């Protein structure tokens, strides 16, 4: 009983949810820019930036609403095309259908919006990392620097346009618009003196892995010219262009997304940059690299052995992993998970257009939302104790036990229980890794799940476990609302995707 | 789309930006208001007219740099390859049929 | 237009058809393209676009369906385990059961492994075995609401198609 | 350079002047002589007396752009004519308003 | 479209009206006029000075006085005559300009590069193949400033 | 379609599998990238004759998609590579239903230009298959 | 160029290929020219209606609920909510409590009804 | 440029790469004038040494500027930089030039490194107070910011209307040969 009504339904969704932010952004910075002549905070009850704040937050949450429904409509649209071409049996009919186009408002950037399921669970984990970022960033804006307040509206316009087009060109330069924003934030809102070198690291190996990757762009744009990646069905690649383009683009995406010789820049860049935007870093903006290599992995036809990349993948998760027991800054030994399950989800993708791709779909998301809960948990440690080393602070149970309660879940959610989508994504990943190689699969698992589990779990008991004996004059307080609930609902979202339509994965 | 209004708003939108950067207040000189819109709305309406005129004498002029390639790379051919059976006929077609003058 | 890249390596070519000499490292972008690009990159190369399509689909719907023939054996062997007790389960297990298990194993079934390594033939027989099958349900109208589509127009055509075919069926002699 | 007939048109002896208003006249009336009787291929030797004033009065350089633009416009003109190239243009003008979208699942390749 | 009449004071406005957005024609091209004087000389120039060239210099008059001014705005430690004799050397200078464009246009119209009240017997037909700007002159007041769109 | 008939079977319509041989696939994807010039035209040259005289009060409504013959003509040459025929009339025996049915497919029913290319096809194949 | 109807006559072409190379009745020929083969140009203009209309009284309902939602419940402390609640009169209270509820649920149902076809008129 | 039957057809424009350095030059020229025109905003006796981009540090307008500037001078991507170089690399893989594009691309990394390496010294403890006085008070150009407000509009959104320029430079270009 599908009709016309829900794939119209769908795609004016998919136009108008991105035309709802794009005239709040509009509005709000109208407002901004035109109500005072400095547009900075006015330090008083009646400052503009207090409804700046509400908007934005409101905006991001209404916004992720309507997603939810869209990104429902999608699934069905996505199920029935499949289905109005599997079931035309007769060899008389072919399904020829054509769809007209809103008269309301124009195609942004003059093309037509085609959507994925991958793309999809990427704005999903944009607006939701974002929501939770821009929660945990409250009290580093002040005077001179509200301006940022708008940065994650921004990703989400950036992003939305990166899912939600055919076009190859336009695809390179929505990937390279997220820099400028990042860098500043890390610039302007950290509060460490070490950030302003850990941006210029930033920056350099980003902009490195940037410039493989537009070499490789260059490369098929010139060769083909055209900037679908439709016509790339018509024309053919030689050996020597096809390997030359798959070794650009992993190495430059493997530069942001962090492959073995390349997470420096990671390392210092979350060990000095604010809470919030380590959240945004680790749960979101990695993935932008899983993404773009994903469509250029599929849409070229390479004839070269994937043992290298896989070898440097499984490199990348070894050594994070065995770097683990000797962390005792907390925030370093979150950054090195977040490094060995990136590098294990990057290895998903060394196999094509294989059924690999849907466990390391899955992991995606759940990497998004471990990292989150880490590196919250994090920063409710380091406002509460001043501090995020292990000689400093232990004994976080038995003086505010809810963050220790949250400490003791979240590993066990990272060890990952049968009930879980860790688990789930293991198990994929980990069946198919077994059948393409056994000994590579054992040692991967041994190194992984016992050697980095047992220094993470060590670095975590410790400070959960103990005396909190030193300063009893400034011991803090509880958890709040807010950090309980989002830490719930960090727990709840692992637990009820595990319950995801079957249709895709 | 008209460029005169698009003219007209980024004058507008240009006076207000000066005046938050010069840190003076919105208000002031209300005068140059009215005239940063007429300025920025003529220079952008002219720059249309020639952008779109800039194509026309391009194409034209690719006509004739169509027969200029042509006939550079029978002159670049390497000696030897004139009289060769691949670039004999369309050589001898511009050295001959070409001879019209 | 498509382009092409400039070549290096030195080596003839001899083009029989069109009774040519060409060296590979002076090739045009035509030239390039009917000489070093024409080789295939799909199981079914004579098939067009949505050909394709409908192929490749049909291709993973059949992945899925011999998956599903190994699910319900496992799922029958479930149910024999309970049903019967062990002083005769084997030997019933035995007959017919055993050899569908080992018909459904690791090479002919995908199962977990992340792809089913198959020829262009192998892939045409899974193909034509799922096409079989929907001919087979798509002529009693089986497949309305659960894999179909059509109209409240075509539901009444289908059931007069498929009512007249089951008298025809049915008032033929038997074999 | 040293490949078009432009740049070898413009290079000239030392004190070498063109008369453009002569080397014109007598190309009007060679082209007058010619254009009455229509050709594929012009043949001047049909207009002998104009061709003979066309070779004296103009310069190499300038014949050779002559012949170049009247081949050009003799190929435009078997292949256009005014009101189809004016639908021509009105339509594509006004399909640069739209936009461009993929031809999914297609059929000729 | 049709252009400003020669021979009068508004003939130089011609000066601004343009058939392409070339600078010069082939070496071959034919000019859109007839030629009245191909090889001409410094006398040839002066000898067709009409209303037109007359009528440049009055503009060149005209406008000079507010540049001027303008130009003088930015004197500073200045005096009476200083001031009146820079004022004097840079009006002079632009009616030297408006004298030199209107030596520039009698040459023009001597080659027949602009009109110059005569036609071709024959008119060199041209096929508008690409055709970006004739309705967004004819909606605009480009059209003025385009010869036969 | 790679189906065949089932003779003799129990119920009506039962049909079995085939894969054609490595050669007929290659000569048919060869051609097809060599001569879907032609294939195009066909789409865009049907769609324009009834744009000019789809009602039956136009002074040419008889001739119909007589002109777009021509390019039905070259195509198939093409497919059969020159060897058999100067116009899709002179097909042999065997394909001609196959011929019938793509003009049907193409013209009395103008179906989108997906199902009427099946037919051509199933005309080279059917022609590749009797002859070498 | 070359692709017309000048110089084209029946008589160089013989009956049966003329039998293939003709019109269609009126109906067919009209249905191809106006795309109309499967679907009609008002059942598209009718869906983008709906669309619209459906995407406005969402996103509509959906600001509504959680504005109201936010300025009701974010007036202070747990002491101070319920302060300010118990000296609210029962209206007040009333509708500070359900029309949140009713913008969402109301959101909900559309898109609902949205997702299921249950127009469908082959049942019995 | 192929040939059939002693018919020539060609794709290739054979002018493209002049006006890709046009472009080039004009883009570097347009950057450094914005930066130019942002010092001589100030007052000029204070940048001496290059710790001494702690000079910009004054009030939003001028710091946000030159660090855009700067960015910009760098080739990050959004900006106007970015663009002559990317076209560059596109034009160099074109003509099939590998070795050239390795090196543009290590030439490209080291100075990019060296753009950036003075966001470091832009940090300041205090406003810096760069400006010239006059009648008691800090002296405030207006039109060289008005000419500064365009130049930040066409470096943030040049992008968007690059290809008229392209376009015009490419008819430009054209003629170089005809
Ligand atoms: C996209 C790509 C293509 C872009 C194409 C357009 C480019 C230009 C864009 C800006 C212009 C539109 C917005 C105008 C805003 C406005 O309201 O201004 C009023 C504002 C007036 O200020 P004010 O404070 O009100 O005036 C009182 C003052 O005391 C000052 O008064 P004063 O005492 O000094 O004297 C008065 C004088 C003061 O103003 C001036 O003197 C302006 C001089 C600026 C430099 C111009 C150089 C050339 C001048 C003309 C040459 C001669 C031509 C013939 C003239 C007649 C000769 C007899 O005039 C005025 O005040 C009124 C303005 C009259 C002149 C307007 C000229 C606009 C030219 C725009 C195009 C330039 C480039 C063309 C390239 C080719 C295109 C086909 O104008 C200015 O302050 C100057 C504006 C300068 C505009 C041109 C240069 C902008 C460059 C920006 C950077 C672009 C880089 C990237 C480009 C490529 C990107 C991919
Ligand atoms: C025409 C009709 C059209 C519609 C037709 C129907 C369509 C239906 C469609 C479906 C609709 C679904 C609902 C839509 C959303 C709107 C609902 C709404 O606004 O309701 C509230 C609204 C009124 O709410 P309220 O009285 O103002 O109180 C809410 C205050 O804002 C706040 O009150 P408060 O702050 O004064 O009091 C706080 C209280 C208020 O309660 C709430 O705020 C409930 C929400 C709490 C969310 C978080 C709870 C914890 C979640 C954990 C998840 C699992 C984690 C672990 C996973 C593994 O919170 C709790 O009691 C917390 C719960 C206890 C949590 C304990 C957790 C322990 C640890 C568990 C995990 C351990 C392992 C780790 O409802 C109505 O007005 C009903 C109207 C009925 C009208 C009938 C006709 C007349
Ligand atoms: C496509 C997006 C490309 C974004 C490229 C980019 O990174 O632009 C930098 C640019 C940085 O602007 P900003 O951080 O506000 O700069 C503060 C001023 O430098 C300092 O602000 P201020 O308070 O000193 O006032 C001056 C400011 C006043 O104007 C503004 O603040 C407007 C800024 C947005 C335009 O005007 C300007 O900075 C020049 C405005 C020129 C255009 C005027 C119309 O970012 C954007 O414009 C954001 C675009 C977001 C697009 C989302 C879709
Ligand atoms: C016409 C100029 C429009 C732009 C200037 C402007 O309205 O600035 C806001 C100015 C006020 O900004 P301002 O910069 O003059 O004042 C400083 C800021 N406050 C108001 C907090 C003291 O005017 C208004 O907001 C009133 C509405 C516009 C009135 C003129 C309409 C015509
Ligand atoms: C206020 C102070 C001003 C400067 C004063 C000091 C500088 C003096 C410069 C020389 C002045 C004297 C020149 C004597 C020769 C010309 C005499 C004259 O006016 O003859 C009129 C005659 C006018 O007649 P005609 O040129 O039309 O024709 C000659 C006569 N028939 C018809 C017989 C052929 O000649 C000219 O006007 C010729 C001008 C030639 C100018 C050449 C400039 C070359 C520049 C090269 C630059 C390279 C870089
Ligand atoms: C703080 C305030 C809320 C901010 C967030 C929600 C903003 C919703 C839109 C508010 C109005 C925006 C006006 C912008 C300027 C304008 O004129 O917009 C008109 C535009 C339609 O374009 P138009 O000019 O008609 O030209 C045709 C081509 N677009 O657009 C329109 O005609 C409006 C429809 C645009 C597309 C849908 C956008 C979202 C609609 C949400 C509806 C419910 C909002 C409730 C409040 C929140
Ligand atoms: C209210 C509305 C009423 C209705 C509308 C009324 C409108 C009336 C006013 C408009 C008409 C007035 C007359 C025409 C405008 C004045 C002349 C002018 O601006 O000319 C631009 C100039 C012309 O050159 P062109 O014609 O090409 O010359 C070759 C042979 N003629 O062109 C050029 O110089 C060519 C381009 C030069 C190179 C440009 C590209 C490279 C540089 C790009 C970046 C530039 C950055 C800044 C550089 C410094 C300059 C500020
Ligand atoms: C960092 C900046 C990188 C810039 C891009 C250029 C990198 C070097 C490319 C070298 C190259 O293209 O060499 C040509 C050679 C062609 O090999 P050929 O013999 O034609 O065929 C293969 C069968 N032997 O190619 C080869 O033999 C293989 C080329 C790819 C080698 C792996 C990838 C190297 C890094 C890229």
């Amino acid at each position: 009983m599908f009709n016309l009504n829900t794939i119209y339904l769908s795609r004016i969704f998919i136009e108008f949810n991105f035309y709802f932010l794009f005239f709040l952004f509009l509005i709000s910075s109208i407002i901004f820019y035109f109500s005072k002549i400095i547009s900075i905070q006015n330090l008083n009850q009646n400052s503009v930036f207090n409804f700046l704040k509400l908007a934005n937050i409101f905006g991001i949450l209404i916004s992720f609403f309507i997603h939810i429904i869209s990104f429902w409509f999608y699934c069905i649209y996505s199920y029935n095309l499949s289905l109005n071409i599997f079931s035309d049996i007769n060899l008389y009919n072919s399904n020829s259908i054509e769809l007209l186009n809103n008269s309301l408002l124009p195609n942004y950037f003059k093309s037509n919006i085609t959507i994925d399921f991958f793309g999809l669970i990427l704005l999903t984990l944009a607006y939701i990392v974002g929501f939770v970022s821009i929660l945990a960033l409250d009290t580093r804006l002040y005077w001179k620097n509200i301006k940022y307040i708008f940065s994650f509206t921004i990703f989400l316009l950036i992003v939305y346009v990166y899912v939600t087009v055919s076009n190859i060109l336009l695809f390179f330069m929505c990937y390279e618009l997220l820099l400028i924003p990042s860098f500043l934030i890390v610039y302007f809102v950290s509060p460490s003196r070490r950030a302003i070198q850990a941006s210029l690291y930033f920056v350099i190996w980003t902009q490195l892995g940037s410039l493989l990757v537009l070499i490789a762009i260059s490369y098929i744009i010139s060769i083909t010219n055209t900037y679908e990646f439709n016509d790339l069905k018509y024309f053919n690649f030689t050996n020597s262009e096809s390997t030359i383009i798959i070794f650009l683009i992993f190495l430059g995406f493997g530069f942001k997304a962090p492959i073995w010789p390349f997470h420096y820049w990671l390392t210092k860049t979350h060990v000095e940059a604010p809470s919030g935007f380590s959240i945004y870093l680790s749960g979101f903006l990695v993935k932008t690299a899983l993404y773009g290599f994903y469509k250029f992995n599929t849409s070229i036809f390479i004839d070269i052995d994937s043992s290298i990349f896989i070898a440097i993948c499984i490199m990348g998760v070894v050594d994070s992993s065995l770097k683990m027991w000797g962390q005792t800054d907390l925030k370093k030994l979150v950054a090195y998970g977040t490094i060995q399950e990136m590098n294990i989800i990057y290895l998903a993708f060394c196999w094509g257009d294989s059924c690999a791709i849907l466990g390391g779909i899955l992991f995606s998301a759940t990497h998004a939302f471990l990292s989150a809960l880490m590196f919250f948990l994090v920063d409710c440690i380091y406002r509460r104790y001043h501090t995020r080393s292990l000689v400093e602070v232990n004994g976080i149970l038995h003086i505010t036990p809810n963050l220790g309660l949250s400490i003791l879940f979240m590993l066990v959610f990272f060890s990952g229980i049968p009930g879980t989508i860790k688990f789930i994504s293991e198990f994929y990943i980990f069946s198919g890794l077994l059948e393409a190689s056994p000994f590579i699969c054992f040692i991967l698992m041994l190194v992984a799940n016992v050697l980095g589990l047992i220094g993470f779990s060590k670095s975590w008991f410790n400070a959960t476990f103990g005396m909190p004996k030193k300063n009893t004059k400034y011991l803090p307080m509880d958890l709040s609302f807010k950090e309980s609930y989002i830490i719930l609902y960090c727990f709840f979202f692992l637990f009820i995707f595990s319950y995801f339509s079957s249709i895709f994965f | 789309s008209s460029m005169l209004i698009w003219g007209a708003c980024f004058g507008l939108f240009t006076r207000a930006a000066a005046c938050k950067a010069s840190m003076i207040p919105l208000t002031t000189s209300p005068w140059k208001y009215p005239k940063y819109m007429i300025v920025s709305a003529v220079t952008f309406y002219y720059f249309d007219w020639y952008r779109r005129m800039a194509l026309e004498q391009l194409c034209y002029n690719e006509e004739k740099l169509e027969r200029y390639q042509i006939r550079a790379k029978l002159q670049s051919l390497k000696i030897g390859e004139e009289l060769s059976d691949a670039y004999r006929e369309s050589f001898f077609e511009h050295a001959v049929q070409k001879n019209n003058i | 237009a498509f382009g092409g890249f400039r070549q290096t390596d030195n080596s003839l070519i001899i083009d029989d058809r069109r009774k040519i000499i060409l060296n590979t490292r002076s090739l045009n972008d035509f030239q390039q393209k009917i000489y070093l690009r024409n080789f295939f990159t799909n199981y079914r190369p004579d098939l067009s676009s949505y050909d394709y399509f409908a192929f490749k689909e049909k291709l993973r719907i059949g992945e899925l369906f011999l998956n599903e023939y190994r699910k319900r054996i496992n799922n029958e062997v479930r149910r024999a385990a309970i049903l019967t007790p062990t002083s005769s389960l084997r030997e019933k297990m035995n007959h017919k059961i055993a050899d569908q298990i080992l018909d459904l194993s690791s090479p002919h079934v995908r199962g977990a492994h992340f792809q089913a390594v198959r020829s262009w033939t192998d892939a045409s027989k899974i193909v034509n075995y799922v096409e079989e099958k929907q001919t087979k349900i798509n002529k009693y109208g089986l497949q309305f609401p659960l894999l179909g589509n059509m109209t409240e127009e075509q539901c009444a055509s289908k059931e007069d198609e498929v009512y007249q075919r089951l008298l025809k069926e049915m008032q033929k002699p038997p074999k | 350079m040293e490949f078009s007939n432009a740049l070898l048109s413009q290079t000239k002896l030392p004190g070498q002047q063109y008369d453009y208003k002569r080397c014109f006249q007598a190309s009007n009336t060679h082209f007058e002589c010619l254009d009455s009787i229509r050709d594929a291929y012009d043949n001047h030797h049909k207009c002998p007396q104009t061709y003979q004033a066309w070779q004296s009065s103009c310069d190499v350089g300038i014949r050779r752009y002559q012949m170049d633009n009247r081949e050009q416009q003799k190929k435009d003109q078997l292949l256009y004519s005014k009101e189809q190239l004016k639908n021509y243009n009105a339509a594509k003008n006004k399909e640069a308003y739209g936009i461009t979208a993929p031809k999914n699942l297609s059929f000729a390749f | 479209s049709q252009t400003f009449a020669h021979d009068s004071f508004l003939g130089g406005l011609n000066l601004f009206k343009r058939r392409d957005p070339r600078f010069v024609l082939d070496q071959g091209e034919r000019p859109p006029y007839p030629i009245i004087n191909s090889n001409s000389s410094f006398v040839d120039v002066l000898s067709n000075f009409n209303k037109a060239d007359f009528g440049l210099v009055l503009f060149s008059a005209a406008i000079g006085f507010p540049l001027s001014r303008w130009v003088l705005k930015g004197l500073t430690f200045s005096s009476l005559n200083y001031r009146r004799g820079l004022f004097s050397s840079v009006y002079g200078g632009v009616i030297l300009w408006g004298l030199v464009l209107g030596f520039n246009n009698s040459y023009y119209r001597l080659n027949g590069f602009v009109d110059n009240g005569l036609v071709w017997k024959r008119k060199e037909r041209k096929l508008n193949k690409y055709d970006f700007t004739s309705e967004f002159e004819d909606n605009s007041f480009f059209k003025k400033l385009r010869i036969r769109d | 379609m790679f189906l065949n008939p089932v003779k003799d079977s129990e119920f009506d319509d039962e049909v079995k599998g085939f894969v054609p041989s490595e050669g007929e696939v290659r000569f048919v994807a060869n051609k097809n990238k060599e001569c879907g010039y032609y294939l195009q035209g066909i789409e865009q040259c049907r769609r324009k004759m009834v744009q000019l005289a789809g009602d039956s009060s136009s002074q040419f409504h008889s001739l119909g998609f007589l002109p777009c013959k021509r390019l039905v003509d070259a195509h198939y040459r093409c497919m059969t590579d020159d060897k058999f025929g100067s116009t899709i009339e002179e097909v042999p025996e065997i394909g001609l239903d196959s011929a019938q049915k793509f003009f049907d497919c193409t013209f009395q029913q103008l179906k989108p230009m997906q199902s009427c290319r099946r037919f051509f096809d199933q005309v080279v194949r059917d022609v590749y298959r009797a002859n070498g | 160029m070359n692709i017309a109807w000048k110089e084209l006559e029946n008589d160089a072409f013989k009956a049966k290929d003329i039998a293939k190379f003709s019109f269609s009745n009126a109906s067919n020929l009209a249905n191809f020219v106006a795309e109309s083969q499967a679907l009609a140009t008002n059942h598209f203009n009718t869906a983008l209606n709906n669309g619209f209309n459906v995407f406005f009284a969402v996103a509509g309902l959906l600001v509504v609920g959680v504005l109201v939602y936010i300025f009701f419940n974010s007036v202070g402390g747990m002491i101070i909510r319920s302060r300010i609640k118990a000296a609210q009169p029962n209206p007040n209270q009333v509708k500070v409590l359900v029309m949140p509820f009713v913008a969402l649920g109301v959101s909900l149902v559309i898109s609902r009804a949205g997702i299921n076809g249950d127009d469908f008129g082959y049942k019995g | 440029m192929s040939i059939f039957s002693n018919i020539w057809i060609n794709n290739d424009l054979n002018s493209y790469g002049l006006s890709i350095l046009l472009l080039n030059i004009i883009n570097y020229l347009i950057v450094f004038m914005l930066i130019l025109s942002v010092i001589l905003l100030t007052n000029l006796s204070k940048f001496k040494s290059l710790n001494q981009f702690k000079e910009f540090n004054s009030y939003n307008f001028i710091l946000y500027s030159l660090i855009f500037s700067l960015l910009s001078m760098a080739g990050i991507p959004p900006l106007l930089g970015f663009t002559g170089k990317f076209l560059a690399i596109l034009y160099s893989s074109f003509k099939s030039q590998y070795l050239l594009i390795l090196f543009m691309t290590i030439l490209n990394i080291f100075g990019m490194y060296f753009y950036i390496q003075n966001l470091r010294f832009v940090v300041k403890k205090n406003k810096s107070s760069i400006l010239n006085y006059k009648n008691y008070y800090v002296n405030i150009n207006y039109s060289i910011t008005l000419n500064i407000i365009l130049l930040n509009f066409f470096n943030f959104f040049g992008i968007l209307f690059l290809s008229d320029l392209i376009i015009i430079l490419n008819y430009i270009s054209s003629y170089i040969y005809i």
